[PDB]
């Protein structure tokens, strides 16, 4: 496999104008060998019993020697994954990379679900207050598919056998991933990578050095900020009420999930009817989904330079970027009239760019 | 002595390259100037329609018998 | 490859042989010899000296073209609509561009005075070029431009000092430093595994 | 309901980077726990 | 076209298309018409 | 957390090797920056040396 | 305005004169 | 890869393992170049960077303002104009 | 027989539209409609003047800054992935060529190191349609190969020839058709 | 003397020339702009346009899109 | 990979006279995809606290439906794994295989390590009276090497840490037996 | 095995036809 | 697979890679048969 290793990471040829915005790709990469490692390594010492769970937890960081590192080394890198993938999907929105890299666009959504599932697995595992009880809200919004609930729990409620399960899915989903990682890689380098100008050129030099240089730099810059976040906690990435006992008869006053969820959770807190609101959800995922066959969609011949530079109407991806944040303004507020007003409007512009982008 | 390469790229002139690499040597009074001669009878020469006797695959040359067994042709 | 071209009827986006989008003003040679006169008798814009971007030179194409419904990008030439059994004619006498479709399925090449032999091989691509083409089409004589700098500027010459003990104790110092970090890490895994503190004072009775 | 006010920000020497905790201060908060909050409140 | 085989994409962008018209009129026929 | 100084110490130690490794392996990468920044390509004739 | 307006934008002259600046055969760092 | 009218090789030796997508994305140098490189260990390799930082910044942010910066201050108003209106209507409602 | 009443039905509105096809050019009916047509005219004295018009002179001063900062033509922004493109690239003479090479390779430095061309330098029209001659011959070369080899679904061989069967002729494109060889050394299909 | 970016053509025997269209008279408005064209003479478009709205467009844009959006939002939402 | 697939499995030759003798590598195979299947299957269920382990395996078999059958086939095939295992490799010693097959031969020895390996974690796993002395004994053996057994159970005695870490060492082997 | 799969892409070939 | 000697081709045509493994175990049939 090596004569595999030196032509894909050692001759290949790329564009001379790369930047960090092709860089975003490797991270990601490994963030997950970093989750594998502390991921494996907590499992030593975790208990899946319900009665057990949230102790095995506590007794994991106050009495073994390192536990707190790989605690909160694992809870940090969890929210910079999404960071990532955020910018690596705004990078090919905003250059339109799915033009002629079809295959690895819609490869890589299977690979954002494949993620979104595995992260949401994994926050139910410390047991806590917002473990339960988001679980039991986020698993009800799936209702009007009949009988999708009752079986992913194996009970009635959100009880011990459904923590079981979601121990031994976590554990699976992530070597899955990296399985999809490789056919991911397989459609890239079938047509090469793009270039921030979108022009074709013979302008190319190897990988390694300059190119490989520019990765490992960065890969510097993450390494350091994971551990200053880890080591001296200057964000509030995680909520306090995980820091309480399950209570089956006792809801919490403020029920919010993860940041990287918020603003599809907001989105669908807006919209009043509960079947309509998933519609929205499938909807989304297909306007992404048929981004793929965007050559077919008008006989006008397209290009992949989007002309935003100086253009004061902007940009599609832009005004979405916008509208994301400021919903997860109104996902982090206590319910008010006013609130849902403004997030209707935001709500709007939220799926219209989705829309338009398939029009050109 | 500068380290630097200039190339002249041309694919209309036939499907043969030609290349030269260079190292700053001595002069002519060096106390190792001898031993620079033999360093280049080391490395030696070979010519694809010209060997001889001796065939390039089984020459006792290592510069010669690795160039000639590359991809077995 | 595995990408397909789109080569459809379209019924909102009509064939170019009727709505062209590209200025559709063309001049035609006799045999594209001849082009090699013009690139020599006629002036270039690049050839003169402007100071200013409102002296720059003002473009034939008019911007106002595509239009829609958030439709952002309002300038296009090309497009893949299919053409029909019997294709508009092209008026030569207006500039208009004859090819591919308009040559095989018209009479657009038909001359009284010559023989049909010779009237034809005026109409292959070759043939046609744009109003504007030798005054505007920049053909670069380098990468590099004479305002930007290149190697001249920092190239270390004869005088210099060796930079090989610099460049080796770069990388020795990043490595020392990446393999502490591997080291710590590693024992830290160690510790992880070894027995905790709460069992450790339960064996002392 | 409304978002509850937040609380000012008192200046605790834990709060920097640099600094670690106030002993002398741990074990005076000890004595209160053990003569005031115990009666009502365990820390398991 | 002829000559290559991507033979599945062109079937998913049918599909997408047609589920995408299908939401945006249930939609409109509750809350409009 | 009982942990806490522990963990702040241990983080200084690290994020300041970090950062000092961070600014050499920025060296390095323009150190091979530089060799194709200011290459010079000429189309016909050759220009300067 | 120039400066990020598509219909004057050009490097005003104190920026053209920095690129024009040479340092050929100079090196103060040598004595390290 | 390239198209297949530019990966046409001149040679006819084989294609190595370890070369195939060099020569998977073959492109032929129309009109021919010349290329001139100096070794990294004979170049100023910093004050490069710093040399031309002003123009570089210069185009980098010229190129930004528009498209990103102005739709970033209207998105700010809108969020205090919103936080506005809620404290206004909680008193309208609760407070006597 | 259920076929060939299906085969009637087909052959039927086949027959009309034969019937009702002219013998010579006639201008394509007006698209949008007469209520359409009624309003834009009406409400366009006030869009034009203070929307739709300072929009498209805006993108045409953006799309020209862009360019001449790079020294392009706006024809040099297609990519040859298109096939009719690629077509049309390959009718080319060589003095075009030659040039379209030089301006690539020069905007990728220029873009490389974020610096403008000098003013002199941009004086020149980018929107110059030097490939459309080329571009119609390709069309009508690919529409024809369509036409006359690609109107009906073809069966074949599946997993035959380093291909999948159904439809690609270049080997080892598709997933399931990766990894051809476990020992040796491969081989390129451009030297078969 | 013609309009937009061409000159006069060289007369060479074996060339047949296009007509070029004459240049036309500029309006107010454009004066230290980089230049580009008006509509042509003979057209509708031409009776409408105004260089001088180019300077305003960066308001129009947001009030034509966010305006009634604000509103209906505000009265229904 | 379906030329790969048609390659070694479709038109590969073999000569004519093999029999049964020849059949046992394939049937090995079929036991780790069967424990495979079996084993994610019990470990929904599994919960390695010692004090509640044992608990935990008998309330599967008595109140979970099918729940016997997937206990009862993971202990069965155990077995067979080992009884093809040993036949397999009485034919190579019998027709002297190792001879040009070398490396066949040793990676096979590779995989017969591997599954010995997983085999003693999971016997641990229901946490009996054989399950706690049985690996106090085995884990002793070693003693002769220094302190190569505090750290494999993580305390002073076949503790509650041994087993959950055993768990997690007898998920992972398989899957990389399967690499080799 | 360090020099298996000598390609992700093509036909492959055989070394006997070189 | 066969040695060297054995595995020469006498045709040309290039070796399909669901056929590499019969390829590389190809034997002459010295005298020939009938079957
Ligand atoms: C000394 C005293 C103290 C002071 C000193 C300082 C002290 C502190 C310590 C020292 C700090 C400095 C040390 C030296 C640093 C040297 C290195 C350096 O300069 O780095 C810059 C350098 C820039 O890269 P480059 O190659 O030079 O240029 C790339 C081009 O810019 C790419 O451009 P392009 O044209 O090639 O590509 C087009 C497009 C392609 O797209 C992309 O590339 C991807 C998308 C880019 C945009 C990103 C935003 C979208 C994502 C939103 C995320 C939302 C988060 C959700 C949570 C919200 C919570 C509320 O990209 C863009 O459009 C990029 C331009 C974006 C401009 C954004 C403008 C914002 C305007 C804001 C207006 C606000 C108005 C209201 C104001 C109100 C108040 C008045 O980046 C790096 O080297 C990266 C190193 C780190 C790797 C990342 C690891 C950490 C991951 C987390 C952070 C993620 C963001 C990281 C940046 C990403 C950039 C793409
Ligand atoms: C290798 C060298 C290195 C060393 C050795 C390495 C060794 C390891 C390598 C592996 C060795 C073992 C062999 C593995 C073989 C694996 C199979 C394989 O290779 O197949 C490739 C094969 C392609 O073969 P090919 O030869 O390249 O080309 C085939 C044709 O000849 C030509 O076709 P074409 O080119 O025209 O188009 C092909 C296109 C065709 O594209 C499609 O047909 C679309 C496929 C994706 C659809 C979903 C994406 C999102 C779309 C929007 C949302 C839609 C929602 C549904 C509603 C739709 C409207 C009704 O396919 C792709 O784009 C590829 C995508 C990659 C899919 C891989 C997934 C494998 C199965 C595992 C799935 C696990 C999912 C976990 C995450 C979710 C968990 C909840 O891929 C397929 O055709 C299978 C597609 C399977 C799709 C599964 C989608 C699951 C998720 C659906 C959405 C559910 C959302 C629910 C949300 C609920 C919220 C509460
Ligand atoms: C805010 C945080 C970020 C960092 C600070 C801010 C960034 C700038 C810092 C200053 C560094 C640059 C100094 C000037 C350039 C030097 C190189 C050069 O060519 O200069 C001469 C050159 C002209 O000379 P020439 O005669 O033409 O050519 C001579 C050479 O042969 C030409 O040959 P060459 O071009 O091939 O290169 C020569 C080579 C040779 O240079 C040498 O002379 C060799 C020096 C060997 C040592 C290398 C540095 C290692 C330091 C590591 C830390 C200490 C470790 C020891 C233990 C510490 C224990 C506490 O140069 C180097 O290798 C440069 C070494 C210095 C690297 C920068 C180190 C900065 C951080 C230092 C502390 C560590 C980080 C904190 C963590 C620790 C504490 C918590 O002039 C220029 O390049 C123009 C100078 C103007 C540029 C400076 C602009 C500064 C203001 C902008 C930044 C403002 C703040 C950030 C704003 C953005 C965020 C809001
Ligand atoms: C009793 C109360 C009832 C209330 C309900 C409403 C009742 C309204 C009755 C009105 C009756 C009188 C007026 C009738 C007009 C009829 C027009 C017509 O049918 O077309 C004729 C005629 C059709 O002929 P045509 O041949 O099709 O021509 C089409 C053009 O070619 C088009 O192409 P073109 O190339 O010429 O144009 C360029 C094109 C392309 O331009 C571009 O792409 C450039 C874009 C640049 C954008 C740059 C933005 C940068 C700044 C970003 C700022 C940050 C944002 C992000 C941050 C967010 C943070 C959260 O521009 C556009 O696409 C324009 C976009 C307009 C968007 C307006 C959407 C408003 C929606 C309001 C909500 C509706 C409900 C939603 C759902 C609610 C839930 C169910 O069209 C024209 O001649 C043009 C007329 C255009 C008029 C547009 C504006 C109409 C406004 C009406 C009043 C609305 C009031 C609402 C509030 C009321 C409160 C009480
Ligand atoms: C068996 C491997 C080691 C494991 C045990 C040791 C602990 C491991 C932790 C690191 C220890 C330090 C490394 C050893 C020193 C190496 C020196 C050496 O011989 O190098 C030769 C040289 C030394 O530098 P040089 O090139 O200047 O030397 C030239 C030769 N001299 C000086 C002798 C004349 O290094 C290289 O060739 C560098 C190659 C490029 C690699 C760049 C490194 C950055 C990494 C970026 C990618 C991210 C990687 C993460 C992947 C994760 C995947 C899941
Ligand atoms: C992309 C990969 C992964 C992601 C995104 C992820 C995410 C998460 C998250 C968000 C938590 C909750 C943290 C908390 O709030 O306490 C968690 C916990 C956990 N994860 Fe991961 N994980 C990944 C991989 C893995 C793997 C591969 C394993 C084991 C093989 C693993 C084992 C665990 C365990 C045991 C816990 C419980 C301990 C705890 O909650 O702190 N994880 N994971
Ligand atoms: C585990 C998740 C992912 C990993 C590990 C990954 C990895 C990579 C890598 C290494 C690259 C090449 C380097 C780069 O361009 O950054 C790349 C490119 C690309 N990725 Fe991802 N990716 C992931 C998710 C995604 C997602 C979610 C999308 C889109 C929805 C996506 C779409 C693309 C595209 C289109 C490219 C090519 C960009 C171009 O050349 O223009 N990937 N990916
Ligand atoms: C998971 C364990 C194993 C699996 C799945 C496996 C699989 C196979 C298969 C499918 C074959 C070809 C068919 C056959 O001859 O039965 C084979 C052949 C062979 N195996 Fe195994 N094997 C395993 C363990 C071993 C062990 C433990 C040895 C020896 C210590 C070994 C040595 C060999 C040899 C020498 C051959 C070639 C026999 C011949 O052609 O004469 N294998 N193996
Ligand atoms: C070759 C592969 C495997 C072998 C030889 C093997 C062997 C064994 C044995 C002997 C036991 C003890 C049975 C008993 O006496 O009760 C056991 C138990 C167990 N194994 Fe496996 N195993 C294999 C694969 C797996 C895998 C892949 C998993 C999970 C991914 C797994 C999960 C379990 C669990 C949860 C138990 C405890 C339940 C019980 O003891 O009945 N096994 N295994
Ligand atoms: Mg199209």
């Amino acid at each position: 496999f090596m004569s595999l290793f030196r032509a894909h990471l050692v001759f290949y040829r790329c564009a001379l104008n790369l930047n960090s915005s092709y860089n975003f790709g490797f991270l990601v990469a490994m963030t997950f060998v970093l989750q594998i490692i502390t991921g494996i390594t907590l499992a030593f010492r975790y208990t899946s019993e319900a009665s057990c769970a949230f102790a095995s937890v506590q007794h994991l960081v106050r009495e073994v020697a390192a536990g707190w590192e790989f605690r909160m080394l694992h809870a940090t890198t969890a929210s910079f994954v999404f960071l990532c993938i955020l910018i690596h999907m705004t990078r090919g929105l905003y250059n339109w990379s799915y033009s002629y890299l079809t295959t690895a666009w819609m490869s890589g959504l299977v690979l954002y679900l494949l993620t979104i599932a595995t992260a949401f697995l994994g926050y139910v595992l410390p047991w806590g207050q917002m473990s339960f009880w988001g679980a039991t809200v986020i698993t009800n919004l799936l209702s009007p598919i009949p009988y999708l609930v009752p079986w992913l729990l194996g009970g009635y409620y959100v009880s011990d056998v459904t923590l079981k399960r979601f121990f031994v899915l976590h554990f699976i989903l992530p070597f899955i991933g990296c399985i999809i990682i490789v056919l991911h890689i397989f459609y890239l380098h079938l047509n090469g990578s793009s270039n921030p100008a979108g022009i074709d050129t013979a302008l190319k030099v190897a990988f390694y050095p300059h190119m490989l240089m520019t990765d490992a730099k960065c890969l510097s810059y993450l390494i350091g900020l994971i551990f200053l976040q880890a080591a001296f906690g200057l964000m509030e990435l995680s909520h306090p009420d995980n820091s309480i006992p399950v209570n089956r008869f006792v809801t919490p006053l403020h029920i919010v999930p993860e940041w990287y969820f918020l603003a599809y959770y907001a989105v669908l807190k807006v919209i009043p009817s509960k079947t309509g609101g998933l519609l929205v959800f499938m909807s989304s995922l297909i306007n992404l989904g048929l981004l793929s066959e965007i050559r077919a969609l008008n006989t006008r011949m397209l290009i992949r330079q989007q002309f935003m530079t100086r253009n004061v109407v902007s940009g599609w991806v832009i005004i979405w970027v916008y509208s994301m944040i400021f919903l997860i303004i109104i996902g982090s507020a206590i319910p008010q009239a006013t609130y849902i007003l403004y997030g209707r409007l935001a709500t709007i512009l939220y799926l219209t760019t989705g829309l338009v982008l398939c029009l050109y | 002595f500068c380290g630097s390469e200039l190339l002249h790229r041309n694919d209309d002139m036939g499907p043969t390259a030609h290349v030269a690499v260079g190292f700053e040597g001595v002069p002519w009074k060096s106390p190792d100037a001898v031993t620079f001669m033999l360093m280049q009878a080391i490395v030696g020469s070979y010519r694809k329609h010209d060997e001889g006797i001796v065939p390039g695959k089984v020459s006792a040359n290592a510069t010669v018998r690795n160039v000639c067994n590359k991809m077995t042709v | 490859s595995v990408h397909s071209h789109n080569i459809r009827p379209d019924k909102h986006e009509l064939p170019a042989s009727e709505v062209p989008l590209y200025y559709n003003r063309f001049d035609q040679a006799d045999h594209p010899s001849l082009w090699q006169l013009e690139e020599e008798q006629q002036r270039k814009h690049l050839d003169q000296e402007v100071t200013d971007v409102s002296q720059l030179v003002e473009p034939v194409s008019s911007p106002h073209q595509t239009e829609g419904w958030f439709k952002r990008l309002r300038y296009w030439h090309y497009k893949e609509t299919a053409e029909p059994t019997f294709p508009r004619t092209p008026d030569l006498s207006k500039g208009e561009l004859a090819a591919g479709a308009t040559v095989t399925r018209t009479s657009v090449w038909h001359d009284p005075n010559e023989p049909a032999i010779v009237s034809v091989s005026r109409f292959a691509p070759d043939n046609f070029r744009a109003v504007g083409f030798a005054e505007n089409v920049p053909n670069p004589e380098s990468t590099n431009s004479d305002s930007h700098p290149d190697f001249r500027e920092y190239r270390l010459g004869p005088g210099s000092v060796d930079r090989r003990p610099f460049v080796y104790f770069m990388s020795a110092s990043y490595f020392f430093i990446t393999a502490s970090m591997m080291r710590s890490f590693l024992c830290k895994w160690v510790h992880y595994w070894w027995v905790s503190r709460d069992m450790l004072a339960a064996g002392t009775t | 309901e409304k978002e509850p006010p937040h609380p000012p920000s008192y200046p605790f020497w834990f709060k920097s980077l640099f600094h670690s905790h106030d002993i002398p201060s741990v074990r005076r908060g000890y004595e209160v726990y053990r003569k005031v909050c115990a009666t009502c409140h365990s820390m398991e | 076209s002829y000559g290559n085989g991507t033979v599945l994409m062109p079937i998913v962008r049918r599909v997408f298309i047609g589920a995408l018209v299908g939401i945006y009129a249930y939609a409109a026929t509750d809350v409009v018409l | 957390e009982p942990t806490a100084d522990e963990r702040k110490l241990y983080g200084l130690k690290c994020v300041s090797a970090i950062a000092i490794g961070t600014v050499l392996m920025t060296l390095w990468w323009r150190f091979y920056w530089a060799m194709y920044a200011t290459r010079r390509i000429d189309f016909g004739k050759l220009k300067y040396l | 305005i120039r400066f990020g307006n598509p219909w004057r934008d050009d490097y005003p002259e104190w920026i053209w004169k920095s690129l024009r600046v040479s340092r050929k055969d100079k090196d103060m760092f040598a004595p390290f | 890869g390239a198209p297949k009218f530019e990966r046409k090789m001149l040679g006819s030796y084989p294609v190595s393992p370890e070369f195939e997508m060099v020569w998977r994305d073959r492109l032929t140098a129309h009109g021919g170049y010349i290329q001139q490189t100096i070794s990294p260990y004979q170049l100023k390799f910093i004050y490069p960077f710093w040399h031309t930082f002003f123009a570089r910044c210069w185009c980098k942010c010229s190129a930004y303002a528009w498209p990103w910066v102005w739709p970033g201050l209207i998105t700010f108003g809108l969020v205090k104009k919103m936080n506005h209106d809620v404290e206004e209507d909680i008193r309208d409602h609760y407070w006597y | 027989q259920f076929h060939r009443e299906i085969g009637k039905l087909f052959a039927s509105y086949s027959n009309k539209i034969t019937a009702n096809s002219p013998v010579q050019y006639v201008p394509s009916p007006p698209t949008k409609g007469k209520v359409r047509r009624a309003l834009s005219s009406a409400l366009m004295p006030v869009w034009f003047k203070f929307f739709r018009g300072p929009l498209d002179r805006w993108n045409l001063a953006v799309m020209a800054k862009y360019l001449r900062d790079h020294g392009l033509m706006y024809d040099d922004l297609y990519s040859d992935k298109e096939p009719v493109f690629a077509r049309a690239l390959e009718l080319l003479p060589p003095d075009i060529q030659a040039a379209r090479f030089r301006r690539l390779m020069r905007g990728t430095y220029l873009n490389h190191l974020r610096l403008y061309l000098p003013v002199h330098e941009q004086n020149y029209d980018p929107f110059i349609p030097y490939m459309a001659p080329y571009v119609e011959e390709a069309k009508f070369q690919l529409q024809e190969e369509e036409e006359l080899l690609g109107y009906h679904m073809w069966e074949g061989v599946w997993y035959s020839g380093g291909v999948t069967g159904f439809g690609d002729k270049e080997p080892g494109e598709h997933f399931l058709v990766a990894l051809p060889n476990l020992y040796g050394a491969g081989g390129s299909p451009m030297q078969a | 003397k013609l309009e937009g970016s061409l000159l006069p053509p060289p007369h060479i025997p074996g060339i047949r020339r296009a007509p070029r269209e004459p240049a036309s008279p500029k309006m107010a408005g454009m004066e230290g702009r980089m230049p580009v064209r008006l509509p042509p003479e003979g057209s509708r478009f031409r009776q409408y346009v105004d260089p001088r709205a180019d300077v305003y467009f960066p308001l129009t844009a947001v009030l034509v899109t966010l305006g009634p959006l604000y509103m209906f939002s505000k009265a229904f939402f």
